C-alpha cells in the first residue's frame, strides 16, 4: 500500500450548515451535440476530415 | 560454474534464466566513470548461532545482496578487515561476521557487467533496433503496434489527432501516418 501522508491531527472536524434552498438553481446548459458538448473522442483509432 | 566468495557471498545470478557475464576496461575516453580508492568484495559472511560454537556461512541467494551487506563498508578500507555485529534474540541470537578483501585499483577503471533475460509469452517488448526497420523504407512494408499491413510511406501533411498515433479514413484501413517521430508518413495501398 502507498504512503498518503500523515493523518489529520485535528481533534474535531469543521462544522458544515446544509442549506440545499440557497444551491437551487435554475441555470440550464443542455447538451447541444451541435456545438460537440459533452464528445469523448474514439478511443480505438482517430480521424481526418 | 564457480565456489569462490563471489557466488558465495557476493553476487549470484539465477540459474533457471538465460545469463551473461561481461568483463570489461573503461578507457580513457570515457572521463564521467569515476574510479573507487580500490577493489572490495567480501571473502567471508557466516553466523556464530547463540551456542559460541557453531558457524553458519550466509550464502547470498540470487537477485538478493549479502545480509552482510549491513556491515561491510562500501569499500573495504584494508585487506583482511573483519567485521561484526551481535544479534538480537529475535533475529536469532549470536552473531553476524564479516571479512572483506581487496585488489589494487588499476590505471584503466575495470568493470563487471551480469545481464538476465527473461522470454516472455507474448510481452516480448523488449527488443533491439537498427536501420531498415526504421525510415526510409519508402516502399512496401511496414509492421507497426499492434496493427500490420503493406504500404508506401510518403511526407505527407497535415491530417489527423497527433496524440494517439494512427488515421483511418472511414473504414478499417488506415490512410495512415504515424509512427514515426515525430513526422507525417502517410501511408498508401500496395
Ligand atoms: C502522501 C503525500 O502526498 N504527502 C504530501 C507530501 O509529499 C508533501 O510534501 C506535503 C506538503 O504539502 O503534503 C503532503
Ligand atoms: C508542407 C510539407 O509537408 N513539407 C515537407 C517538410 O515538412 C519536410 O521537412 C520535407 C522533407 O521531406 O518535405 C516537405
Amino acid at each position: 500500500y502507498v504512503d498518503v501522508g500523515p493523518d489529520s491531527v485535528k481533534s474535531a472536524c469543521i462544522e458544515v450548515d446544509i442549506q440545499q434552498t440557497f444551491f437551487d438553481k435554475t441555470w440550464p446548459r443542455p447538451i447541444d451535440v451541435s456545438k460537440a458538448d459533452g464528445i469523448i473522442y474514439p478511443q480505438g483509432r482517430t480521424y481526418s476530415n | 560454474s564457480s565456489a569462490g566468495p563471489i557466488s558465495q557471498f557476493n553476487y549470484k545470478q539465477s540459474f533457471s534464466n538465460p545469463t551473461c557475464l561481461i568483463l570489461a576496461t573503461v578507457p580513457h575516453n570515457l572521463t564521467t566513470i569515476t574510479k573507487p580508492l580500490k577493489y572490495s568484495y567480501i571473502n567471508k559472511c557466516s553466523r556464530l548461532l547463540s551456542d559460541d560454537r557453531t558457524e553458519v556461512p550466509q550464502l547470498v541467494n540470487a537477485n538478493q545482496y549479502s545480509p552482510c551487506v549491513s556491515i561491510v563498508p562500501s569499500t573495504v578500507w584494508e585487506d583482511g578487515d573483519y567485521y561484526r555485529k551481535q544479534l538480537s534474540p529475535l533475529e536469532g541470537g549470536g552473531w553476524l561476521v564479516a571479512s572483506g578483501s581487496t585488489v589494487a585499483m588499476t590505471e584503466q577503471l575495470q568493470m563487471g557487467f551480469g545481464i538476465t533475460v527473461q522470454y516472455g509469452t507474448d510481452t516480448n517488448s523488449v527488443c533491439p533496433k537498427l536501420k531498415i526497420a526504421s525510415q526510409l523504407g519508402n516502399c512496401v512494408e511496414y509492421s507497426l503496434y499492434g496493427v500490420s499491413g503493406r504500404g508506401v510511406f510518403q511526407n505527407c501533411t497535415a491530417v489527423g489527432v497527433r496524440q494517439q498515433r494512427f488515421v483511418y479514413d472511414a473504414y478499417q484501413n488506415l490512410v495512415g501516418y504515424y509512427s514515426d517521430d515525430g513526422n507525417y508518413y502517410c501511408l498508401r495501398a500496395c
